[PDB]
């Protein structure tokens, strides 16, 4: 519990500021898939063509359905990854303006063209495989059955390999990084310009109400605060649990579907068995045929539902593609004046990075430190007139007034040309006496 | 290299599949894995412009085949395919029909592992290369 | 009906947050947000006179300060109209909630 | 007991009948939980009119 | 009779993770406004009112 002292005559204005990085895990793609409903609906043998071919063609729209899946899939990451048409290339020097940037910039001694924040964020998640190449004839000696897609291969389910691969992504993603480090944001709206860091740091910061002397005074300290900020989360990514369960949950729940609908197999359904041969033998066409008719429409409505369960998380897959695709554009290429959306606090930029299955983000923001009491009054009223700040707040520590702007302390004189006068000082509630320079006289 | 206690008969595995069976003659430990199975796809770069194709095997190291084609006993021209005139191993599988260049420039048609088939014009056939992000 | 329901294995689970709680954020929200204008979202709250917070907003769209200044008691006056008029509405419409 | 050999389709929608509570009050936390601490108004109460 | 129920059970459960979805949207949707015209003014044209 906290509560504010509020004066009608009294207001707090900080001193320090403090810079400050947090991230953001947002998924961009799951893991495509297809089936093979003949071998999988009855199995080897052959009278099971026979008897499935009098019902309806029902594997053709859940080919349709899976393939379209496959393809929007593809289309997401084309959208989210694509927003650049050049691929630029870093300076050879790393000199801006004292920072340190070694941590996500590409590294070409390492084969893999794969950043230090990168190669952790690559490491720390575990996936199912990592090539794809891998087959029956992989599985060759007792690496038979011990895999779980080798076993999901058995089961005639098989995996298409995104069109994409990760060294493009890598590179999408260095290219996004260089434009939004030398050329500033201007890049986004047609041909990049180049312009110095520190001048990109002033715009930035006049873009939040501070002006351009606050960095060009300071410039040592923002440069080792921003240092310290990025080695600190570089090394509190690593950590162990961490934010990754957003991405960890899309692999889950796909095992845990796979996982199900495999085991979901060895169902009696109410029958004598569930073997095809069993059946086949120890008994008469008459009800064996019943039997399989009832066994093969149980196994055909499970696929059903697993079909229509998978298509359910394509939408939520989707929305999320299109707030990250969003916050690129409108975090990375720019500057966003929409509090709360690229970060926490006053946001000045993003730098983005690469997971797999999903994007990452280092948001980049700006946090008031420490205020101080002071006491403030509304307008002023020398000559008869009222007078106004230009921009800022009329403060005052005691015993002399002075006018400072919002976001930070910096007292000056009141003068002719930082006001404007409007009427007389008879009709405002709290004015008080004072008097103006007028440095011209 | 797996081996067995005295009194097991056949091994199993997760998603119970018939991993490994113990030979009642010999005692000895053998492995199975099934034939080779899987989606056939067909790229065309359309009717009108020209009527050969190229076709595409997924997840399999195609050199057997041609025992499969011989085994389907379909047309010849089945069987010409499964001749070695043009075959590429991708990530995805092997590609037939089409030779491989590495000159890269925009994707037309995508295949995966960022490759895409093309109909370059120089005679005309299809042509198989890799993904180009740009300059 | 709900005891109807119970019998055939059909539950109803309480939510975590009662509504105690979610008067007591919204309460906070409101407090935060009268008090200290918006610069509690981003840090530290800051105390700040609700007439200068006023001048502020109207300075954001394309506004002199001056003009509030000197319109306080109308604009004190409309505010408390349209606060009544909307309560006087929210009891006599009982479907607009939909 | 002729249920279970029907499969584990109740384990499915019991797993499946969570995911929706779980996703409840998340949603009610994250639209309402956006204060650290817990602000009060000054016993007086003059907001300039 | 095993049968029909599960499936009905089946098809009510489907419903349900149908409106889930909705109600998702709708409360992200309620928390950007919430971010975005109670923690400070919004430039935004017809967005808020
Ligand atoms: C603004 O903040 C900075 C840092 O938060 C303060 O600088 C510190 O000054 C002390 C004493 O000179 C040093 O021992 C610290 O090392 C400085 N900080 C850092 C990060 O190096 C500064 O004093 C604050 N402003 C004012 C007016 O006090
Ligand atoms: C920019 O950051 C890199 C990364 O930390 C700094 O390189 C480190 O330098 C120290 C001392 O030279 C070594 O002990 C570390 O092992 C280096 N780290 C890595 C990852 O190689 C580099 O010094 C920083 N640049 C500046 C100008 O401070
Ligand atoms: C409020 O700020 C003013 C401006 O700094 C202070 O006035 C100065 O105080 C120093 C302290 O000895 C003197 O050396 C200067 O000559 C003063 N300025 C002038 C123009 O005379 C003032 O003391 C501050 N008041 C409080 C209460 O801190
Ligand atoms: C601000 O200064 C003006 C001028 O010195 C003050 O106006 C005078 O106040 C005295 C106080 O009783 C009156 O007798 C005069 O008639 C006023 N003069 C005029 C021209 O109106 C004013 O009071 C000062 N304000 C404050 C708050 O002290
Ligand atoms: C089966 O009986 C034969 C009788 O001699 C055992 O010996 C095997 O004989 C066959 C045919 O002559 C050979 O191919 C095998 O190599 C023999 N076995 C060995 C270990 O040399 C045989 O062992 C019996 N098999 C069993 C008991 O499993
Ligand atoms: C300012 O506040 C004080 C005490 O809170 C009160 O007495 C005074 O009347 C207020 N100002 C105005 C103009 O009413
Ligand atoms: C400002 O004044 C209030 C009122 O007493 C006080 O509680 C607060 O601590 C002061 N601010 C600072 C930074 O000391
Ligand atoms: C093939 O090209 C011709 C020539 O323009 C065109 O008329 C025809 O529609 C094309 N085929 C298809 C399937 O669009
Ligand atoms: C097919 O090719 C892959 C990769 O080139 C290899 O791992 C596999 O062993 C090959 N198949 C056979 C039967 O050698
Ligand atoms: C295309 O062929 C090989 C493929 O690896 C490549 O090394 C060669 O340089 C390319 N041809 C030319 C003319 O560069």
């Amino acid at each position: 519990e906290n509560s504010v002292a509020y004066s009608n005559n009294s207001i707090a204005i900080p001193t320090n500021f403090t810079i400050s990085v947090t991230t953001e895990i947002l998924p961009v793609s799951m893991t495509k898939t297809s089936v093979d409903c003949t071998m999988y609906i009855c199995g080897d043998s052959t009278e099971c063509s026979n008897l499935l071919l009098q019902y309806g063609s029902f594997c053709t729209q859940l080919k349709r359905a899976l393939t379209g899946i496959a393809v929007e899939q593809d289309k997401n990451t084309q959208e989210v990854f694509a927003q650049v048409k050049q691929i630029y290339k870093t300076p050879p020097i790393k000199y801006f303006g004292g920072f340190n940037f070694s941590q996500i910039l590409p590294d070409p001694s390492k084969p893999s063209k794969r950043s230090f924040i990168e190669d952790l964020l690559f490491n720390k998640v575990t996936l199912a495989d990592a090539g794809f190449i891998k087959q029956y004839g992989d599985c060759l000696g007792d690496i038979a059955a011990r895999d779980l897609i080798c076993a999901q291969k058995f089961k005639g389910l098989t995996v298409l390999p995104p069109l994409l691969t990760d060294e493009m992504i890598a590179q999408y993603t260095s290219a996004l990084l260089a434009g939004t480090i030398t050329s500033g944001w201007t890049f986004g709206a047609g041909a990049a310009l180049q312009i110095p860091f520190a001048m990109q740091m002033a715009y930035r910061f006049n873009g939040i109400g501070v002006t351009q002397n606050v960095l060009y005074e300071n410039q040592k300290l923002i440069a080792n605060q921003f240092n310290s900020a990025i080695g600190k989360i570089q090394d509190s990514l690593s950590s162990t649990a961490s934010a990754l369960g957003k991405l960890q949950d899309v692999v889950n729940h796909n095992a845990q579907a796979l996982n199900t609908l495999v085991k979901q197999l060895s169902s009696k359904f109410g029958a004598i068995s569930s073997v095809l041969n069993d059946i086949f033998s120890r008994l008469d066409p008459p009800e064996a045929e019943v039997q399989i008719d009832r066994l093969i429409t149980g196994r055909l409505q499970s696929l059903q539902t697993y079909v229509t369960q998978q298509l359910i998380r394509a939408a939520e897959i989707r929305a999320s593609a299109n707030l990250a695709a969003t916050k690129m554009s409108e975090c990375v290429l720019g500057q966003s004046k929409r509090v709360d959306f690229c970060g926490k606090g006053y946001h000045l930029m993003s730098f983005p990075q690469s997971a797999p299955h999903g994007v990452v983000f280092l948001h980049v923001t700006y946090v008031p430190a420490q205020e101080k009491n002071f006491t403030t009054a509304p307008a002023i009223c020398h000559d008869g007139k009222a007078h106004f700040p230009r921009e800022g707040v009329f403060v005052s520590n005691g015993t002399h007034w002075f006018v400072t702007q919002r976001n930070f302390y910096e007292p000056q004189i009141i003068t002719t040309d930082n006001t404007f006068v409007s009427g007389n000082c008879d009709v405002v509630i709290g004015i008080v006496n004072n008097t103006v320079y007028d440095p011209l006289q | 290299n797996k081996k067995f206690l005295p009194f097991q008969q056949f091994g199993r595995d997760i998603a119970d599949t018939t991993d490994a069976v113990r030979d009642p003659q010999t005692l000895e430990i053998l492995d199975i894995t099934p034939c080779s199975f899987g989606g056939v796809s067909v790229i065309t770069p359309g009717t009108n412009t020209s009527n050969q194709v190229a076709v595409l095997y997924q997840g399999v190291n195609c050199t057997e085949v041609p025992v499969a084609i011989h085994a389907d006993q379909l047309t010849p021209t089945w069987r010409v395919y499964s001749t070695g005139s043009n075959v590429f191993q991708t990530r995805a599988g092997c590609l037939i029909g089409a030779e491989y260049v590495n000159n890269s420039y925009e994707c037309d048609i995508p295949i995966g592992a960022g490759i895409c088939a093309s109909y370059q014009t120089q005679s005309q056939s299809i042509i198989a290369y890799t993904m180009s992000l740009g300059a």
